């Protein structure tokens, strides 16, 4: 199973590796190649949002109707994301101790 | 210990406007909500809209839109209610209460955790 | 009646299903989707970002 | 979208348990677990009894117990004394940032 | 060609020829109007009256 997700940084849902953390690259000498870290232990991540009213339907032609943001009921809160602290800390620590094999 | 002080009793006539002020002392009022209730003698409690003193956002209940306005004042730590077009059944007592905690991460406006209440203002008409 | 972090009202007018009349409609567009035109400090006449 | 259903008045001798219940619409009480009770002494401001369906705040002894079942929220008192001559009010979050209050019960000590 | 001495189950309420017939007629009805005229500018208000 291959899930065609779209993400720039911090790879979302997909197959994991085995044994330990693995690092892939092209040359490992120049700075122009994007280096890829494949983990072994997953880290949970959640993202939320405040409320919206509905899809306000605006008609601009014979059948061509679009949906815009309507009202907002309640207070205004900022859409945030949450990651556990110690799991991310020891995951980045494992990334560092395994990346230290290529840099003495 | 924190306290909530309000204004005095008012005697008015229909077709006027009434202003009720509630002042909180002893705690940072900017990080807490403020709710308003009205009590006529004889029946139960009724709920009016809430004010967010950190941003001035208002959301009144049903059958009250357009006639009641709420305004915070962060300089002297007060909250004002201006209610216009009074009727004969508007003779009541008004209470201000402290709602939930403003967290900037989840909508905690509708939480009915009213901990501290005021003495209320007795307004009447004839 | 309050302050929002990143939204603007942006009421405009648009053509209906009949190619005669135009009606006023409102929305709530985000701030990165809204770009001001002209050069002056008149912060009223905004426009959509991908119409350029 | 009226007030919550609640009986007129209750009665009971001291020394036993009295159960009060409030019923409402499924979108009001049956959907969210945000209900609470208020004790109204005649003459001054009321005081909150329990926070959530079952959550005891400080300053009140372990005597009130709250529960929810289906569309009915119940509050139980055990060991009645003479300091309960006050009204009782239910309240619930009704969605869209609006709180719906109840009718009210009066308890008498025989 | 007629079969000799065999029987066969038949069910027309669950058939694949009917669904393929319906989809073929739908797609060929939708295909014949592709290079035709579009009635977009005929949405104008019509000032109608009885003939004299
Ligand atoms: C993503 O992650 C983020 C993490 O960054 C998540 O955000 C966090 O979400 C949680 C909810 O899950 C929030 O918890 C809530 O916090 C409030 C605020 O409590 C703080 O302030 C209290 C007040 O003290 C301040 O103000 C006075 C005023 O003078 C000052 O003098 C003080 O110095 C303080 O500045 C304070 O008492 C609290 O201390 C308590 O907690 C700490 C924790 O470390 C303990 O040590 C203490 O001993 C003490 O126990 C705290 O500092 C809480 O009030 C909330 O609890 C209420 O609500 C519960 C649910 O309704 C209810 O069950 C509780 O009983 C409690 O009830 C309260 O209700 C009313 C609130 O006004 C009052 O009647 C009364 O106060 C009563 O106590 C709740 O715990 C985090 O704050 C929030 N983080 C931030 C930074 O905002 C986010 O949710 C995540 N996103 C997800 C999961 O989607
Ligand atoms: C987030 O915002 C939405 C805005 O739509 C809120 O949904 C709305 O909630 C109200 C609650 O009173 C619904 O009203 C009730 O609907 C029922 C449906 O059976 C009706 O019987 C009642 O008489 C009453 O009208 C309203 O329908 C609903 N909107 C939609 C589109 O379903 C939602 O509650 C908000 N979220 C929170 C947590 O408050
Ligand atoms: C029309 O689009 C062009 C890009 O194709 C805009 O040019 C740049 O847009 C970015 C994004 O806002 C600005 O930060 C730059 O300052 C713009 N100029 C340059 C030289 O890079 C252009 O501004 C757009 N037109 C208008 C009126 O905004
Ligand atoms: C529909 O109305 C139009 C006018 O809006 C009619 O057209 C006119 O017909 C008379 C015939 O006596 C001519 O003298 C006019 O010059 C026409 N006016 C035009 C073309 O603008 C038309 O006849 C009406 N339809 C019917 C069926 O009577
Ligand atoms: C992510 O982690 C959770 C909890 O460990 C697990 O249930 C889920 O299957 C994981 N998803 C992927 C894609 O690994
Ligand atoms: C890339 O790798 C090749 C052979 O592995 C090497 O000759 C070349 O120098 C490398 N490029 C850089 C920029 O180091
Ligand atoms: C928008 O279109 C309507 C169409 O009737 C017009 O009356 C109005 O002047 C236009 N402009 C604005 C700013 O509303
Ligand atoms: C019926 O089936 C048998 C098969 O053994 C065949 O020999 C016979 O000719 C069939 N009868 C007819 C009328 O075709």
């Amino acid at each position: 199973g291959i899930r065609p997700v779209v993400s720039t940084q911090l790879l979302l849902n997909g197959s994991l590796a085995e044994k330990e953390i693995v690092i892939r690259s092209e040359n490992l000498t120049n700075n122009a190649k994007i280096i890829i870290v494949h983990l072994h232990t997953p880290v949970e991540i959640v993202c939320t949002r405040p409320n919206n009213n509905t899809r306000k339907s605006v008609r601009i032609g014979p059948g061509q109707t679009f949906y815009a943001t309507g009202d907002i009921i309640g207070d205004i809160k900022q859409a945030h994301c949450n990651i556990s602290e110690e799991k991310w800390n020891d995951t980045l620590q494992k990334v560092g101790i395994e990346l230290q094999k290529h840099f003495p | 210990q924190v306290q909530l002080v309000q204004s005095g009793a008012e005697v008015k006539k229909p077709g006027a406007s009434v202003k009720v002020s509630c002042k909180a002392s002893g705690y940072t009022f900017t990080g807490y909500y403020m709710h308003w209730v009205r009590q006529a003698p004889g029946q139960g409690l009724e709920w009016m809209g809430w004010i967010n003193p950190n941003s001035g956002r208002t959301n009144y209940a049903q059958k009250f839109q357009g006639r009641v306005t709420m305004t915070r004042d962060t300089s002297i730590s007060t909250a004002y209610m201006e209610l216009s077009r009074l009727r004969s059944d508007d003779t009541a007592v008004y209470y201000c209460a402290r709602g939930g905690w403003i967290s900037l991460y989840y909508d905690s406006s509708g939480y009915p955790n009213f901990d501290y209440w005021g003495q209320g203002t007795l307004v009447t008409v004839s | 009646s309050g302050g929002v972090e990143e939204m603007k009202n942006c009421s405009f007018n648009t053509t209906t299903e009949i190619r005669d009349k135009e009606k006023k409609e409102y929305a709530l567009f985000y701030k990165p989707d809204i770009v001001p035109l002209s050069e002056t400090n008149n912060t009223s006449e905004y426009r959509l970002i991908n119409c350029n | 979208q009226s007030a919550l259903t609640q009986p007129a008045s209750v009665s009971g001798s001291p020394g036993q348990s009295i159960t009060i219940s409030c019923t409402g619409t499924s979108s009001d009480v049956g959907s969210y677990n945000l209900v609470s009770w208020y004790q109204q002494h005649p003459g001054k401001a009321p005081k909150l009894m329990i926070y959530e369906v079952s959550k005891r705040p400080s300053g009140v002894s372990n005597r009130f117990s709250g529960s929810k079942s289906g569309n009915t929220a119940s509050l139980t008192i055990s060991g009645l004394q003479a300091e309960d001559e006050a009204d009782y009010y239910c309240c619930s979050y009704a969605g869209s940032s609006t709180v719906i209050f109840g009718g009210g019960t009066k308890l008498t000590v025989l | 060609l007629v079969l000799g001495n065999v029987t066969e189950n038949f069910n027309m309420w669950k058939n694949d020829m009917v669904d393929q017939m319906h989809e073929d007629i739908i797609s060929l009805w939708d295909q014949s109007l592709k290079p035709c005229v579009k009635l977009t500018p005929l949405c104008v208000t019509l000032i109608c009256s009885d003939a004299g």
